[PDB]
């Protein structure tokens, strides 16, 4: 039987400071025992000062973000350049995720 | 017969502008905007005396920090307000945020040309949207039936809207307060108006960032009608 | 593309006539005359084969058809009108009726199937009505012989005797005086003979005539033996021969 | 009367006048024609030179359709890149179910079923172009042109637009002094000529010159652009027969 | 493109009629005149067959009187073929109703829903109207006996008698005179049918220019009969009315 | 006057865009004949080809509909190929749903059946065109076929379509009663088209080169259309007696 | 839900239905009231899967309301049994069936006679002088069968029913929570307060 | 005449009287002008107010980082339009991680105005754009009708007395093309082509709308006063 | 699907289809509703041309949406069912969806809606049909009184009449309905129905229907005798 999801291994750390924010995330890209990639960037800057980073099946992953990404372009082109805040994204995340409620997409984010 | 959809050899489509038409037989909506606020004012125009005129509703509320007046065809604008509060709280939802006033026009006016051969003709109103959002400030807009959409500093649709307009052309300026503003639209309706303006005839509104888009009452306008009346008498 | 013609094209006048239906009944008024005669022990069907050109054989455009064993069809009008009119007959007689109670529809529920397409062609969207209207002669068990026409309303009326076409009116005035109701089956096919050469101008033998019968059973034409209940068609198509030896005794 | 303000309705000549009324816009185009060759195909076009501001070789009007077919039409645009894009659809679907690329007589009629479609309904409006077509498929060089109406034939030499009675009697010459047959190359510069010779009729502005071919031998028969050194001595040969 | 073609059925005049509905009833107007009278212990339906033949075979024919179940009947004004359409949809509705209720369909409710389909074709889907008026003539435990008539407009109402289709100008009046509400069916027999005799456009009224039918509780105890009368039936009722 | 326009009835029972495709019929000026012979069915038509810049190969007006039927068409090449690949279409499917070939008569019926929905639904227009469908069936034998925009069909024992349509079937009509047969007793198909030829040209009144014909050829299990060397061999062998 | 029963009587019938709901293991109200009003003079009690019962129950109250409102008349207690069955019956063979078991007890007044229809989630009716659903009939129907007649009082129907209500207190292993009992007679619908 | 009912219909001489009245509504239009370099595209845009209350309607889009237009006619048409382009854009990007060639941003927009001039039902597009971008092969301007036509052009105008702007970029050609690594100087040029097309009024703060795209320039649009440094 | 735009603009920014359904609202016949201090009456005029008629099973003019809220008419019979079953309908899916009856204020909003979507969708025409809506909301005991008409407008009225003559009742209600002091008691507010419809109506047999809304869905059709001896009472005082 054909299973959709996978494991990609990694781990990912986000940290708040005062006026500052850091999201770290290691390199490597892998399946069950082996290697894949010892560098395969995890961590990516969206736009509007906003770093965010989807850690597990790395296809969900990238998918998640490349949408996020487009969303953040969308928000430029329908509200006149406006910056999209954190918390907007983050309830706009919310949404892309819930879309798909019943075939999650198989990811920890951080934004 | 022709199409609904048809250019005529101006190159215009002739339903938009037949529909411009009936806004013209529409009871007088004006807005101004100021930097204390934006105010709404409409003539009610009861067609007989045993109406009741409070339920009259030309100006309605779209969000907190977004209200609309209307002129024209307005069992035709029921659609686009309800699609207006929709859009409006659905941003909410999807951004946790209000949503910009232009944006909120912009989606109103994507329904507008949505006719054809879909809905089967143009709207028949003309709508004054006017809010406030933490980026562009205090703003007025005119939604027509065309799926344009101006920003004014003070505009009025409607039957006596090009008496009216020449009025705000002279008595507008950029430092405008919201007293002054509510007394302007009461002056400029009054003088439109067929009947005499009062009250129950007349309604107010506004929209200001601290309490958020309200309609007036009866007893409070009817206190600015008799502030209007002796500064008037005053020169 | 699309089909646009989602409206009406028969519709009401002013004086109340659906112009459509009248047009379409004098189109069935130019067309070659047809008759029907119902006998005691049967019904005939009748009509002149027009031929179109000399050179044409006329053996393989048929006039008259079979549209159940014991359920006949012959038309005055547009004959490819008929044509479809067949084929959609036919089938509606398998699909509401045969296919369900196991047996073939009696004479005046095909009828009355026929009736109702050519009934949505006068009200449907972007259709005229047929241009033609049908005789159906039939048997069956409990309503025994019976004749039938169909208008291109959609109406249809049961009849002892009538005539359709060209020559209806002259046709309808000779039958009128003919017709008993004590005539067997050949009493029936030699009035049908006198009254067609009324409206025939040219040739007048079984090649230039269609003519069939709603009889007795015919076991010789089932194509099988060993059931007892089925014991064959009702229908007939009588040949060249045997129409023109009823017409040295006429 | 009334019968040439719907398409698809018989006038009582048995003609469909708003098929009549498409070919006035295919003769109002610019000229464009086909030269059938040995082992090939060569078509060429005027591009008419409304401004300076035009950026020179960079409005391509010739079309390819797969890697085998050139398309050039005379008339509405628009309309003949509509027709290609089917065209395109025909031949990716033809190869997609029999793998061999289409041939040309087969995909002539593709784009013919498909203009004669719009003959059919009156709600759509015919086609406003004339399309010269073809190519080299297994059975060789073929060359088409498709009418408004939805009517193809072969040719040796073809030609439509509004200079196109002019081209018609220079193919004529080439056929009858030719009857052996005439090489690529030389098409290519008989086709410069004609579009010379054929400019004439459109004489008010200055143009400019394109020209495509699919040979056998000097393309492995695949549909190319004749560029450079060969679109130049093409352009001198017909420079030197005009004057 | 198609538009040129529209006829355009469902619209306003600027008097604010629905021109295809008022053409339609122009249309019933020339057809066979059918009168319905209700009485005490039963209804009546009587209908007069158009310009006749004599080689129309009666016995098996059927152009007027319909019967949509046990209880309910009615008489057809207008284009036959278009009256079939809407009586079988009437006769599954009937049977709809008593599939779901186990009870047999109560008469205004029947006639109500063929009003409503009426209805629709005069308001949308750009077809020509139903050329149909019809009598309804029907029974059920509350309300008794009923008559209702509908045309093409979709509007339906309730009589104690009433006629369609041609002459119902004449015929109405001749009815409004002589109906008393105590009346019995043997006497709305007789009214019906001189009624008919003295609208009627032919010579005289004979057996087969007629179809006639009766809804009686004259059934053995508390139940209800239909009866469609038979050429013959027809021709001793009019000798033992006095009329031939 | 909309009821000239699309197909409705006029006042007189008529169906004036049925009437007028028929007269498009007409608009190629190309004479076409169709005879039987005793194992065969031959077709014959004028073929013009008035511009020298044409491929003459590629105009024609006979179409190879199956193995076994043959289809000449008068009427426009564009609605001529329209009916042309339907019945190819309709040819090929008949016989994957019902396991063998379809009969010259019934593809007619079905072109035929198809050309009367054209005549009462207002969307379609009717195809100006009538199709002459021959073979030889395997039950009928020798067959000709032929359909029109009315959604008429008939069989036919010989025909002719075409502007001279009455002078080649009174022709055609005068031949059938002096022999009092319904085709040509010729046993070679050679023959027969020797004989369509021959008649064709004593009808119209006009000598023919190779160039100026166009042959199809029914025969048991093939129908064929014959190249201008063919054609050649056939006109030598008339001039020659 | 759990346990409701079903008596006609004389000139009434006695609908008893128990007040538990319970999610996981714990129960959550010991008040609910499993029935809804039809029409006035029917009333419908109802069990099965959670959810199910009140959605199902509340649908087809809303149908026999819109009936009553269009033809302003009560539709018979055997017209509304009838409607039901074949909801459910339609419901057994949908994507995903309701699964609910419903009592109806109806007061005809053109007959001027009390009707209890029991009606499972297969859209099986029965017209019955007493019923139950589920495990219910197991405890208390050997009861029914030897105490009752036709010509019983609503008090001697409501006496029985207590003794059916004791039997099941006493011999099921679950906690029910008591009954709510409701009358539906001439009158219309009331409801014992005390039980 | 009788053959402007609808856009299915050809003129006897073979005219889409539709499409015509369409290409009317552009040129009722406010003047927008186009002009390239090598290395930079320029758009300049005279924007119109209804009255003195009123704000000036905006007449550029931004389709992508490297592509944008401006438009003159039907407003809400050119909202489909580019929204239409900027779903294109996206799909080239998220698909093949590939920037749409300007080219083919022309080609796609030609075929969708074309469905809408040869079906029944709909209309043509009331408004004309002017496309700037800078892809692969260097920079570009495209002339877009709502025939279907779309011209690549060095420079154009369109819009009312669009012909004054069009005729001075056809003298200043040789120049303004040589305009490589100087965006300053280019838009000068624009500035001085839509100054052609003025009568009565003249260039103010709010009045003048301005768009580049260049080399290692993203398409941004320059209004208030951002753009009182070339008035 | 049939898509014809049938109502749409004119030069002059009129939607004819929809005025021309005013006329038809026009030729109906006259209906009158009025609102007391404690109730609301409906009044409806019968047209006498159609006697023989069985009143029993005629549906009547005055028809209840649920057990609180009435609904009363002017124009196309036929159309006004399929308003009346709309609003049935959508009263039942409020009180399913809400747990709250629909106010007059929301049925009446629904129903202008509908007949505001029929002014702007292809392939339908307007109804011709006009409608006055009254009732008691739930838990309240202010009469409400609503009027809706073809373009889909809506309304509240102290008193109002439409359909045929209605120009007349309107100048009498205007002149003899007092705001400051309405009509107290049901009497009051039925005679003043009555009186009203006497200026139009021809003779007060049975001609006159009369139906009376209370609070807490209390609601009554008068009868023939009960309005017969309205109508006598009236007439004897303008006697005078
Ligand atoms: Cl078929």
């Amino acid at each position: 039987q054909f299973n959709p999801y996978g494991d990609n291994g990694g781990t990912i750390l986000g940290i708040a400071g005062e006026d500052f924010a850091v999201l770290a995330g290691d390199t490597r890209n892998i399946t069950d025992y082996s290697i894949n990639s010892r560098y395969e960037p995890k961590v990516f800057d969206c736009g509007d000062n906003i770093v965010m980073s989807a850690n597990g099946f790395a296809a969900d992953g990238d998918a998640l973000v490349k949408r996020f990404k487009n969303s953040v372009k969308w928000y430029h082109f329908d509200h006149n350049d406006k910056k999209l805040s954190i918390n907007s994204a983050a309830r706009n995340i919310q949404h892309l995720l819930y879309s798909r409620r019943f075939f999650p997409y198989y990811v920890y984010n951080i934004i | 017969d022709r199409g609904v959809s048809t250019f005529s050899p101006e190159g215009r489509l002739f339903q938009v502008e037949y529909s411009l038409e009936a806004i013209k037989l529409g009871s007088t909506a004006i807005g101004i905007a100021t930097k204390e606020g934006v105010v709404l004012g409409v003539e009610k125009r009861a067609t007989s005396p045993l109406l009741e005129s409070d339920s009259i509703e030309k100006i309605v509320e779209i969000d907190r920090h977004i209200g609309c007046a209307m002129s024209g065809l307005t069992a035709d604008a029921r659609s686009m307000i309800e699609h207006a509060r929709t859009a409006a709280v659905t941003h909410n939802l999807y951004y946790d945020e209000d949503i910009n006033v232009e944006s909120l026009t912009q989606s109103v006016c994507d329904l507008a040309l949505r006719f054809g051969e879909l809905m089967s003709r143009p709207f028949g109103v003309a709508l004054l949207i006017a809010g406030h959002d933490a980026d562009d400030g205090y703003q007025l807009f005119h939604a027509e039936p065309s799926g344009t959409f101006y920003r004014y500093n003070a505009k009025a649709i409607g039957s006596g809207s090009e008496g009216a307009q020449a009025e705000l052309l002279n008595e507008w300026h950029s430092s405008l307060t919201l007293k002054e503003a509510e007394l302007l639209v009461l002056k400029i309706l009054k003088q439109v108006m067929e009947e005499k303006l009062d009250e129950n005839n007349a309604q107010l509104s506004c929209i200001t960032k601290q309490d958020g888009f309200k309609i007036y009452d009866n007893e409070k306008t009817a206190e600015l009608i008799k502030e209007l009346k002796e500064k008037e008498a005053a020169e | 593309m699309t089909d646009r013609y989602s409206f009406s094209l028969t519709t009401f006048s002013p004086s109340g006539k659906l112009g459509q239906i009248d047009y379409a009944l004098t189109a069935v008024k130019q067309g070659v005359t047809s008759l029907g005669i119902k006998a005691t022990n049967g019904v005939v069907i009748a009509t002149e084969k027009k031929s179109s050109s000399p050179l044409a054989m006329s053996e393989t455009l048929s006039k008259v058809s079979l549209l159940t064993p014991d359920i006949g069809a012959v038309y005055s009008g547009m004959g490819p009108d008929y044509r479809v009119l067949v084929d959609k007959s036919r089938k509606v007689a398998h699909t509401s009726y045969k296919r369900i109670y196991g047996e073939y529809p009696p004479t005046k529920l095909l009828v009355s199937e026929v009736a109702k397409i050519m009934q949505e062609a006068t009200q449907s969207g972007g259709v005229r009505p047929f241009g033609v209207s049908l005789l159906i002669a039939g048997h069956d068990e409990f309503n025994g012989f019976s004749l039938y026409q169909v208008d291109p309303s959609g109406s249809y009326f049961p009849w002892k005797a009538t005539a359709i076409g060209k020559g209806s009116v002259a046709a309808k005035t000779f039958l009128e005086k003919r017709w008993n109701d004590e005539l067997e089956l050949e009493d029936a096919i030699h009035i049908a003979l006198l009254t067609l050469k009324e409206s025939v101008e040219g040739e007048f033998n079984g090649d230039t005539i269609e003519l069939a019968i709603i009889g007795d059973e015919n076991p010789d034409l089932l194509g099988y033996t060993g059931i007892p209940t089925d014991k064959g068609p009702r229908f007939r198509k009588l040949t060249s021969q045997e129409i023109n030896d009823r017409l040295e005794a006429l | 009367t009334g019968y040439d303000l719907s398409n698809s309705v018989f006038s009582p000549d048995g003609r469909n006048f708003q098929v009549e009324y498409a070919v006035k816009a295919v003769e109002n185009g610019t000229t464009s024609i086909g030269i059938k060759c040995n082992d090939g195909v060569v078509f060429a076009v005027e591009k008419l030179i409304t401004s300076k501001l035009l950026v020179p070789q960079k409005n391509v009007k010739i079309q390819v359709v797969d890697r085998h077919i050139g398309c050039v039409y005379s008339g509405l645009i628009p309309d003949g890149r509509h027709l290609v894009n089917r065209g395109r659809e025909e031949a990716a679907s033809f190869k997609k179910l029999y793998k061999t690329p289409i041939p040309i007589p087969a995909f002539a009629d593709r784009l013919g079923q498909y203009v004669q479609a719009h003959t059919l309904y009156n709600s759509v409006r015919p086609f406003g172009v004339s399309t010269i077509f073809g190519g080299v498929d297994k059975n060789g060089a073929h060359l088409y042109m498709l009418e408004p109406s939805g009517s193809y034939w072969g040719y040796k030499g073809a030609a439509t637009g509004k200079g196109r009675q002019s081209a018609k009697a220079e193919l004529e010459k080439l056929v009858d002094h030719h009857p052996e047959g005439l090489s690529a190359r030389e098409a290519v510069k008989q086709a410069a000529k004609i579009i010379y010779l054929a400019h004439e009729d459109n004489k008010e502005k200055d143009f400019e010159l394109e020209i495509s071919w699919c040979s056998l031998s000097e393309t492995n028969g695949l549909h190319k652009f004749v560029k450079g050194d060969l679109l130049q001595e093409a352009i001198d040969f017909a420079q030197k027969e005009i004057n | 493109g198609s538009r040129r073609y529209d006829s355009r059925t469902t619209i306003f005049s600027p008097e604010g009629r629905l021109y295809q509905v008022e053409y339609a009833l122009e249309s019933i107007s020339h057809a066979g005149t059918a009168i319905g009278i209700m009485a005490s212990d039963g209804i009546v339906l009587a209908a007069e067959r158009k310009v006749t033949s004599t080689l129309l075979e009666q016995d098996t024919s059927t152009e007027k009187l319909y019967k949509l179940n046990d209880k309910i009947a009615v008489a057809v004004a207008g284009l036959t073929a278009d009256a079939e359409i809407l009586i079988n949809t009437a006769r599954i509705h009937a049977q709809n109703y008593l599939k779901t209720y186990n009870e047999d369909i109560p008469v205004e409710i029947l006639v109500r829903r063929l009003s409503d389909i009426k209805q629709g074709y005069t308001q949308h889907g750009g077809l020509r109207p139903f050329g149909v008026s019809f009598i309804y003539a029907g029974y059920d435990d509350r309300y008794g006996y009923q008559l209702y008539t509908s045309n093409p407009s979709g509007n339906y109402t309730g009589w104690k008698a009433i006629s369609v289709g041609a002459n119902t100008s004449a015929a109405q009046t001749l009815l409004q005179m002589d109906y008393k509400d105590d009346m019995k069916v043997d006497d709305a027999i007789e009214l019906a049918l001189k009624t008919l005799s003295k609208t009627t456009d032919s010579s005289a009224l004979t057996y087969d220019r007629l179809e006639f039918a009766t809804i009686r509780k004259g059934a053995n105890d508390g139940e209800v009969y239909q009866k469609i009368f038979k050429p013959q039936e027809i021709k001793d009722i009019l000798v033992k009315t006095g009329i031939t | 006057g909309y009821d000239r326009h699309i197909t409705i009835f006029s006042p007189e029972g008529r169906l004036y865009q049925v009437e007028y495709a028929f007269k498009a019929t007409n608009q190629t000026n190309i004479n076409s004949l169709a005879v039987r012979g005793k194992d065969c069915t031959v077709v014959i038509s004028q073929k013009k080809v008035p511009d020298k810049l044409l491929d003459p190969t590629t105009v024609s007006y006979i179409f190879c509909i199956s193995r076994t039927i043959g289809m000449v068409v008068n009427g426009p090449i564009p609605d001529a190929r329209n009916a042309a690949l339907r019945a190819k279409a309709e040819a090929a499917e008949f016989r994957y749903k019902y396991g063998y070939d379809m009969p010259c008569d019934v593809l007619a019926k079905r072109m035929a059946n198809l050309s009367q929905i054209y005549t009462q639904r207002a969307y379609m227009r009717p195809l100006g065109v009538i199709l002459t469908f021959v073979s030889v069936d395997e039950e009928l034998g020798p067959s000709i076929y032929k359909t029109d925009p009315a959604g008429y069909y008939v069989g036919y024992k010989a025909t002719a379509t075409g502007p001279k349509q009455q002078e080649i079937t009174t022709n055609l009509e005068n031949h059938f009663k002096k022999s009092k047969i319904d085709h040509i007793n010729e046993e070679s198909w050679e023959k027969v088209v020797e004989f369509a030829i021959t008649h064709m040209i004593d009808a119209l009144g006009t000598e023919f080169s190779k160039n100026d014909l166009e042959v199809g050829v029914a025969t048991k299990d093939k129908f064929f259309t014959l190249s201008a060397e063919n054609i050649e061999e056939r006109l030598v062998a008339i001039a020659e007696q | 839900m759990d346990i409701i029963l079903g008596i006609r009587v004389q000139d009434s019938v006695i609908l008893a239905s128990s007040k538990a709901v319970t999610r996981g293991i714990s129960v959550l109200k010991d008040s609910d009231d499993k029935t809804r009003q039809l029409s006035p003079h029917t009333l419908m009690s109802f069990a099965g899967e959670a959810g199910d019962t009140v959605q199902f129950a509340e649908y087809i109250q809303a149908n026999i309301q819109l009936y009553s409102i269009r033809e302003d008349y009560e539709l018979s207690p055997q017209a509304v049994s009838s409607f039901v069955r074949q909801e459910l019956a339609k419901s057994i063979r949908s994507r995903r069936p309701y699964q609910v078991n419903v009592l109806i007890g109806g007061y005809d007044k053109k007959k001027n006679k009390p009707e209890l229809y029991q009606i499972d989630y297969l859209g099986t009716k029965v017209e019955l002088p007493y019923g139950a659903h589920g495990y219910s009939g197991f405890y208390t129907f050997s009861l029914l069968d030897h105490h009752y007649r036709p010509d019983m009082t609503t008090e001697e129907g409501l006496d029985l029913l207590k003794l059916c209500v004791q039997e099941l207190e006493k011999r099921m292993p679950m906690d029910f929570k008591g009954v709510i009992v409701k009358i539906v007679d001439k009158d219309g619908i009331r409801q014992v307060d005390d039980f | 005449n009788n053959y402007d009912g609808d856009t299915v219909t050809f003129s006897p001489t073979g005219r889409l009287f539709q499409v015509e009245y369409a290409l009317e509504a552009i040129k009722q239009g406010s003047v927008t002008v186009g002009l390239r370099s090598n290395t930079h595209a320029v758009l300049v845009a005279l924007k119109r107010n209804a009255d003195e209350l009123s704000s000036y309607q905006k007449k550029i889009i931004k389709c992508d980082e490297h592509m944008g237009l401006s438009l003159a006619g039907l407003a809400p048409d050119a909202r489909v339009l580019s929204n239409y382009l900027r779903q294109q854009c996206n799909y080239s990007s998220l698909v093949f991680n590939r920037k749409l060639a300007v080219e083919r941003a022309g080609h796609l927009l030609c075929d969708k105005a074309q469905k809408n001039t040869q079906s029944y039902g709909g209309r043509p597009y009331g408004v004309g754009l002017l496309i700037i971008g800078y892809d692969k092969s260097g920079a570009h301007l495209l002339e877009f009708q709502p025939s279907g036509n779309v011209t690549e052009l060095y420079g154009t105008a369109i819009g009312a007395r669009s012909q004054g702007a069009k005729t001075y970029l056809e003298r200043t050609l040789d120049t303004f093309i040589k305009i490589d690594g100087n965006p300053d100087e280019l838009i000068k040029a624009g500035v001085e082509a839509i100054s052609q097309s003025l009568r009565d009024e003249s260039l103010t703060v709010d009045n003048l709308s301005i768009a580049i795209v260049g080399k290692d320039t993203p398409f941004t649009i320059y209004d208030g006063e951002a753009v009182a440094k070339y008035i | 699907g049939y898509d014809r735009a049938l109502s749409i603009f004119s030069p002059d920014g009129h939607i004819f289809q929809v005025e021309y359904a005013l006329e038809a609202v026009k030729r109906g016949t006259c209906a009158v509703g009025v609102k007391g201090k404690n109730c609301v009456v409906l009044g409806c005029e019968r047209r006498s041309t159609l006697k023989l008629q069985d009143t029993r099973i005629t549906p009547s003019k005055v028809s209840k949406i649920d057990s609180h809220v009435v609904l009363s008419f002017s124009g196309l019979n036929a159309d006004s069912r399929i308003l009346i079953e709309k609003a049935r309908v959508e009263a039942q899916s409020h009180r399913l969806t809400l747990e709250d009856p629909v106010t007059v204020e929301y049925l009446t909003r629904y129903v202008a809606g509908v007949q505001q979507r029929y002014t702007q969708s292809g392939g339908v025409r307007p109804f011709g049909v006009s409608t006055l809506i009254a009732g008691f909301d739930p838990r309240d005991d202010e009469p409400k009184l609503y009027q809706t008409e073809p373009s889909g407008i809506y309304s509240s009225w102290s008193a109002q009449t439409i359909g045929r003559n209605s120009k007349t009742v309107r100048e009498f209600l205007e002149k003899n309905y007092d705001r400051k002091e309405p009509p107290a008691t049901v009497e009051e507010c039925v005679k003043l129905t009555v009186r009203s419809l006497l200026e139009v109506v021809q003779t007060g047999a049975k001609n006159i229907e009369i139906t009376v809304v209370k609070p807490d869905s209390d609601i009554v059709a008068l009868s023939s005798e009960e309005i017969n001896q309205y109508v006598t009472q009236i007439e004897q005082e303008k006697q005078e």
